[PDB]
RNA sequence: CGCCGUUAGUUGCCAGCGGUUCGGCCGGGCACUCUAACGGGACUGCCCGCGAAAGCGGGAGGAAGGAGGGGACGACGUCUGGUCAGCAUGGCCCUUACGGCCUGGGCGACACACGUGCUACAAUGCCCACUACAAAGCGAUGCCACCCGGCAACGGGGAGCUAAUCGCAAAAAGGUGGGCCCAGUUCGGAUUGGGGUCUGCAACCCGACCCCAUGAAGCCGGAAUCGCUAGUAAUCGCGGAUCAGCCAUGCC
């Protein structure tokens, strides 16, 4: 075990989040689980576009939270100092548990 | 119909359990 | 038969007859049967006189029926209308009771609509 | 219909008789998109058409069919004046549709406790021409054409 | 050995698992005829074989999930010309002109605002 | 009443978001509050420096802000002073640690809340509406950019029949994503209520 | 609202039954979507300036 | 249909003004405002001003009102 | 959204082998389904006919063919259209009240009238039992498996989930069996009596749910009048926002 599930909003930035999380241990170091996709969760406000009355315009809006899976199976510690001490992207989540 | 809480349809449009529908 | 006081249900099932009767109805004809040892499936002219007894003499004596029942829940309401008690104004007056609407849709505890009229200039809408 | 003429949708063949004036009438049994109570009904028809007569189900039921579709009716029309009922031919497509209309309709007015048998013997009796449905049929060319008189709007 | 299909038709999705044999067909560790109990469709899933010469000749085992029988019903319709045609391939010629291949990708439509179901509009009074 | 906001329609093309984190539900809620509670600050005590976007990134307490100013004279103060103040101004609001990292805006008449503002605040002043909306324009089109339109709203010359007031020049395309679009939004207090300026700046296709 | 109405501030509200929100925005007490603080108006305009992260236009 | 199972809920603004006077001598017009709180045994004798919104009223407390509140008896609204 | 591919295997399965408490349950695979990223595909490109050309008609191949299906997208302007009560904001007005705090009442009144809806008037049906097949969502001051108490609402215990992994969750029409017999009924579930549960300081005015009794009008609706062109109407259930609870049959 080595829970690595990563959780933002974009998903241009988890690809600076899977690939760099992977070219660490890829070809040089280990192995690694791949990047798995999972699914998202969207979540849809529905706001009626005028104030005051007019019932029946309103405006849809989601907020998407993309996710992806990775699990680094069997790790070194050497890449571990690679990995843990390197990153990129700002609106982005990490969740780490053995 | 589903107008009667003594039924069990009646009791699926409120969403509801008792004696007419069982959780099971 | 005269299953419970001045009352005679006939030739359905007994658990559909015996809702012919005033304080009963399926949930009180499921036990009654079961609890006589009686098979809802009957026709109520299959039934053993003996049957219809041991039926009788359990109905009878176990619940407030009929009269004994339309006539202490009119009682039962008097009691509001001796008090002062809200309900039982609402009880006078004929308007519902259970803290309804009366603006739309009071029409089955007030009955048929009494129309009347409206002003002078307004609109006919 | 504007613009273009409007295709005639093409109903998937039946299921047990490969016909397609079958699956026309198993819709029109229909309601509240429930098609397999339709089927259920119709296909009980067929078997209680076997029980009252030898005859294979599927010549009996075309019979009575073409026994129902109209060769006139009325279309009220005007210039000035009032509505008047229009006698006119009846486009085969139509006569296809109001014949299975009414049958259904029919079907449904009669006391038969239960479908099927409902079907049955209102899809019986029209065959023997009897049976209201051919009501309709008849009350219809026979009130059309009785205005002969402003036939002369032929399209 | 073995032949294979994919299938769909609402979001329902079969999959066709052709072999030689009898012509005994198994949907979800169950006998066709008992799975599609009492569906007067279903007899219709097989119409591929039944115009190509097939049935009995042919055995098929099948995994179906999503949505309810009668799209399950179309998704193998289609997912078993599909293994049909990974067999002889000429399986077209009088297979395609009679459908069968396409995908019928009618689908449930969008829940809109202001309307009450997607088209139906709300009724009105005063115009 | 037509017409939607033409940076929100282009969202997730063409132009970002100026809030730029992550968070759960049992967070974004007050984080994003705080987040506006910034940029409030970033108006009052920074007005003239003529200021586009506050853009504010954020890692666990590395709560970023980028203020894009114009004249980051003004930002920056007289030896490195005003932005020492505001640092610790951001600070005791947030509790946060924050950055302040300052990018100037290279040509102002190419950013529409800039211009956009230049045109308000010519008419709280009493001004030619007309003509400084033609002229708005005109340094947004002598400044590059292929298109650019300009609408001073109602009151306009301390009227009584409030009107709306125009001028557009090369292509503002408000119907296409592929656009890029800058829009900006200033008020304009008068002496007899407010008139709300936009301006539009149409600026390359892909 | 009224600039007074504003506490639910009011920390203690003696029973939790008269706690209710406010957009923490507009003051408004009748649209606030929890997840934002934001009533359904300083939603839609926050939105459009593109000021929330991570929330788009929803098309499907 | 009533509702309360257990902690039969009567306000204590008068539950202890009620007893206090079952010390002495029933006090004429005990008024409140609590038209939610239950009758209960104690209560029966006195007379209780139950406000309306508007008014206080005079609630003469008899025997058959106990499991009822005193804004059953101070009627609120008016009527044609 | 519809077909196909590459990337990715704590979701996937007699694809294919081993064990079986026969439960993908385990070893184990990534083929398939799926999840979510990046691509390919479609353009009157090919064919026959009319046309000056655009284009029109048919045919082939294809998952799809002439805008393949549904969104998002609202021109210069118009109604001196709506909103000073979401928010700004000019002017006007109140300043021991036109401001402020409370407790209580009212926004829920009822001779009447209309709008939008819900449940019906039934056999293509209602009831009960058993047995199938979804999608989209939501969830730790939470969803609540599971075991007891209770006719039940629910109460007391208590596992797993910070969620493709646990729960809400039962989908319902459907299918199989059984009942009902044309009846104001085993249709319909209004009304009222009674006893309870729950949330909240508090359910009289004025909450929802459970059980028992009651079992009203309603036999398809005058003149008028609304919606819908295809996965549409029709019908069947499922979820979410608001929110302690809930008057939701509303909305999305
Ligand atoms: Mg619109
Ligand atoms: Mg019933
Ligand atoms: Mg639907
Ligand atoms: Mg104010
Ligand atoms: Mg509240
Ligand atoms: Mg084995
Ligand atoms: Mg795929
Ligand atoms: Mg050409
Ligand atoms: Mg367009
Ligand atoms: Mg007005
Ligand atoms: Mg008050
Ligand atoms: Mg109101
Ligand atoms: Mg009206
Ligand atoms: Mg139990
Ligand atoms: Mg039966
Ligand atoms: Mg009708
Ligand atoms: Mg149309
Ligand atoms: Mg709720
Ligand atoms: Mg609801
Ligand atoms: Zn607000």
């Amino acid at each position: 075990k080595i829970r690595i599930k990563l959780r933002g909003f974009d998903h241009k930035t988890l690809d600076a989040s899977a690939q760099k999380i992977v070219e660490a241990a890829r070809r040089s170091g280990a192995q690694v689980s791949g990047p798995i996709p999972l699914p998202t969760r969207v979540r849809r406000f529905t706001v009626i576009r005028g104030p005051f009355k007019h019932k029946d315009s309103r405006e849809h809006f989601e907020l998407r939270t993309h996710n992806r899976l990775v699990d680094i199976i069997n790790p070194n510690r050497k890449t571990i100092e690679q990995l843990m001490t390197l990153d990129l992207p700002t609106g982005v989540e990490i969740e780490i548990k053995t | 119909g589903k107008g009667d809480r003594r039924t069990r349809r009646g009791k699926i449009w409120r969403g509801t359990y008792g004696k007419y529908r069982p959780r099971k | 038969a005269r299953i419970a006081g001045v009352e005679i249900p006939r030739n359905k099932r007994v658990d559909v007859a015996l809702t012919y009767i005033y304080g009963i109805g399926k949930a009180r004809a499921k036990e009654a049967l079961e609890k006589t040892g009686i098979n809802p499936a009957t026709r109520v002219k299959d039934l053993t006189e003996a049957e219809v007894v041991r039926l009788r003499e359990y109905v009878e004596n176990t619940w407030k029926l009929e009269g004994e029942l339309r006539a202490e829940v009119a009682a039962n309401i008097k009691r509001l209308m001796d008090i002062g008690c809200y309900r039982g104004l609402r009880h006078r007056r004929g308007l519902p009771v259970r803290g309804q609407r009366t603006r739309t849709n009071a029409r089955t505890r007030k009955g048929p609509r009494k129309t009347v009229a409206g002003k002078k200039k307004a609109p006919r809408k | 219909a504007r613009r273009r003429r409007a295709e005639v949708r093409q109903l998937q063949p039946d299921l047990v008789y490969g016909d397609v004036l079958v699956t026309a009438f198993i819709n029109k049994i229909m309601r509240d998109g429930k098609k397999n109570l339709a089927a259920r009904i119709f296909y009980d028809a067929c078997k209680i058409i076997q029980e009252k007569t030898g005859q294979e189900p599927l010549k009996v039921f075309k019979q009575a069919v073409e026994n129902v579709k109209p060769r006139m009716e009325v279309r009220s029309r005007r210039v000035g004046g009032a509505n008047y009922q229009v006698p006119m031919e009846v486009s085969p497509r139509r006569q296809q549709s109001l014949a299975l209309r009414w049958l259904v309709q029919a079907a449904n007015q009669r006391p038969e406790r239960r479908a099927a048998v409902r079907i049955a013997h209102e899809l019986m009796d029209a065959a023997e021409g009897k049976g209201g449905a051919v009501k309709k049929k008849e009350d219809v060319e026979r009130m059309a054409e009785a205005n002969r008189a402003y036939a002369h709007y032929r399209w | 050995e073995q032949y294979y299909g994919t299938g769909r038709r609402k979001e329902a999705v079969a999959r066709v698992f052709l072999r030689p044999g009898n012509g005994k067909v198994t949907v979800n560790g169950q006998d066709f005829n008992e799975y599609f109990q009492g569906l007067v469709r279903a007899v219709a899933a097989l119409e591929p074989l039944r115009a190509v010469d097939a049935l009995g000749r042919f055995d098929a085992y099948i995994t179906v999930r999503g949505g309810g029988k009668s799209g399950q019903i179309d998704a193998i319709k289609l997912g078993i010309a599909r293994a049909l045609v990974q067999y002889n391939p000429d399986y077209r010629a009088k297979l395609k002109p009679l459908g069968f291949l396409t995908r019928d990708a009618r689908v449930v439509e969008r829940k809109k605002y202001g309307k009450h179901k997607a088209r139906r509009a709300p009724q009105y009074s005063k115009r | 009443g037509n017409k939607i906001h033409p940076i929100g329609f282009r969202l997730g093309i063409t132009r970002d978001w100026e809030s730029r984190w992550y968070a759960g539900k049992k967070q974004y809620r007050h984080l994003l509050l705080e987040d506006q509670r910034i940029r409030g600050l970033l108006e009052k005590e920074l007005y003239s420096a003529g200021l586009a976007r506050v853009d504010i990134e954020r890692a666990a307490d590395n709560v970023a802000v980028t203020v894009h100013v114009a004249k980051p004279g003004v930002v920056i103060g007289r030896g490195g002073e005003r932005i020492r103040v505001l640092r610790e101004e951001l600070a005791k609001l947030t509790g946060k640690n924050v950055a302040l990292n300052v990018q100037e805006v290279q040509n102002p008449n190419l950013s529409a809340p800039l211009v956009a503002q230049r045109v308000a605040e010519q008419i709280e002043r009493r001004f030619a509406v007309r003509r400084a909306i033609k002229q708005a324009v005109q340094r947004v089109m002598e400044s590059g950019a292929k298109g650019a339109k300009v609408i001073v709203s109602g009151r306009i010359g301390g009227a009584e029949q409030a009107r709306t007031e125009w001028a557009a020049q090369g292509r503002v395309p408000l119907h296409t994503l592929r656009a890029n679009i800058d829009y900006g939004f200033a008020l304009a207090r008068t002496t007899y209520g407010v008139l709300g300026v936009k301006a539009y700046i149409f600026l390359g296709e892909v | 609202a009224r600039k007074a109405l504003i506490e639910k501030a009011k920390r203690t509200p003696k029973f939790k039954v008269r706690a209710y929100t406010r957009c923490v925005r507009c003051g408004r007490a009748r649209s606030v979507y929890r997840f934002f603080g934001l009533c359904r108006i300083c939603l839609r305009e926050l939105a459009h300036k593109g000021q929330l992260p991570g929330v788009r236009k929803a098309s499907w | 249909p009533r509702s309360l199972k257990k902690g039969v809920f009567v306000d204590d603004h008068l539950l202890e003004k009620v007893l206090e006077l079952n010390a002495k001598g029933e006090k004429r017009l005990i008024k409140t405002w609590s038209r939610r709180s239950t009758i209960v045994p104690e209560m029966v004798g006195h007379t209780i001003a139950v406000y309306n919104g508007k008014q206080h009223v005079p609630v003469y407390i008899t025997e058959n009102m106990v499991g009822h509140k005193l804004g059953e008896f101070a009627p609120t609204r008016t009527y044609r």
